[PDB]
């Protein structure tokens, strides 16, 4: 739930506030489902 | 490359599209072709303006503006070089009696503003405003 | 023993979004830390905290 | 049988192909919509801010004159073109108070949707 209240401005304030929440990258995590064992390994990789 | 003067008209455009119009390096029959079709040009147009002004215009008129590469503008050497093209090659595939008749046909009809080449100029317009979204 | 009153207290350790801050972004140590998420957590069940 | 006086919400439906604007009232009833499907768009430019901007632009037209005048944005769904739309509708005459990230987001929900090879 993140609100701007208040153009151009406004409109990259709101951009950079979404892009720090990270809404995008959550939702192409959600998009696709993940085994719990490929999420560990992942984990250990990284 | 250096490009001489026009002889009568002292002009480079002129020469460019005598470099456009010639075949096998006869630049004598491409002159004497270019002059012819001014001559009808103002016989038969004969309208407060000049024999070579008309020329200009034409040339004006048919110049495309843009060009899809996704649309993007066009250099000013390549627009002309494309009208040039696109008069003489139109007036070659017209029919007609000798090619300064064909060609001062094709000028006039550019100046009156349809023919040929105006319809392929028009039709690149609206194939350059389908895709406005990817510009 | 953090406690789960105190809600002003409680918003020192979270984000503009209400979420919970990690340990690496501030100085507090696992256990610390653990009991915060604890009383964060007890206090949203509690209606303190929104819970978005 | 709507009444729209002064002020409404703007709601943006966006995702990975296509984009759905609807402006309503107080009571969330829908005065106008518009798409980029709508606006004619079939093709994966459907998701592009160029489209947006036109459906934003139509359905802000045709919703400013039934006393639209301030909205509020709710965004939902991520996808290029919201902030085409939110511009063309701050432009075209309705004024913005604020913009609102509404994007449901699941603590552990239902399961997605497998995985693509």
């Amino acid at each position: 739930m993140i609100v701007v209240p208040v153009i151009e401005r406004a409109l990259k304030r709101f951009k950079r506030k979404f892009e720090k929440t990270g809404a995008v990258r959550e939702l192409r995590a959600r998009q696709a489902f993940e085994k719990p064992s490929v999420a560990k390994r992942k984990k250990m990789q990284k | 490359r250096q490009i001489l003067p026009d002889p009568v008209y002292g002009d480079v455009r002129v020469t460019k599209f005598v470099n456009h119009l010639m075949y096998d390096g006869k630049k004598n029959t491409a002159f004497s072709i270019f002059y012819g079709a001014l001559d009808i040009v103002k016989t038969k147009h004969s309208e407060e303006k000049s024999a070579l002004e008309i020329w200009k215009a034409a040339l004006d008129n048919i110049t495309p503006q843009v060009e899809v590469k996704v649309p993007t503008e066009i250099r000013p050497e390549r627009k002309e070089s494309i009208s040039m093209k696109n008069l003489i090659l139109y007036a070659r595939k017209r029919g007609g009696k000798t090619m300064a008749d064909k060609l001062a046909a094709e000028i006039v009809d550019a100046f009156n503003n349809q023919g040929a080449a105006f319809k392929r100029k028009e039709d690149m317009h609206r194939m350059a405003e389908a895709n406005r979204a990817f510009a | 023993y953090i406690d789960y009153k105190d809600p002003e207290f409680l918003k020192k350790f979270l984000n503009e979004q209400g979420k919970i801050l990690p340990r690496r972004i501030t100085g507090t140590s696992l256990k610390f830390q653990r009991r915060v998420a604890q009383a964060v957590k007890r206090a949203r069940h509690l209606a303190l905290l929104p819970y978005v | 049988v709507v009444r729209v006086e002064a002020v409404g919400q703007a709601h943006i439906h966006s995702s990975f192909n296509n984009i759905i604007i609807s402006l309503a009232n107080s009571e969330g009833q829908v005065i106008s919509w518009s798409s980029a499907g709508k606006m004619g768009f079939r093709s994966s430019k459907k998701n592009t801010p160029y489209a947006a901007q036109m459906a934003a632009q139509d359905c802000a037209k045709v919703a400013y004159d039934m006393g639209l005048r301030k909205v509020t944005v709710y965004v939902k769904g991520p996808g290029n073109g919201r902030e085409s739309a939110i511009r063309t509708i701050h432009g075209a005459g309705i004024e913005v108070m604020e913009i609102i990230d509404v994007t449901p987001m699941p603590h552990n929900g239902c399961r997605p949707p497998k995985k693509r090879r």
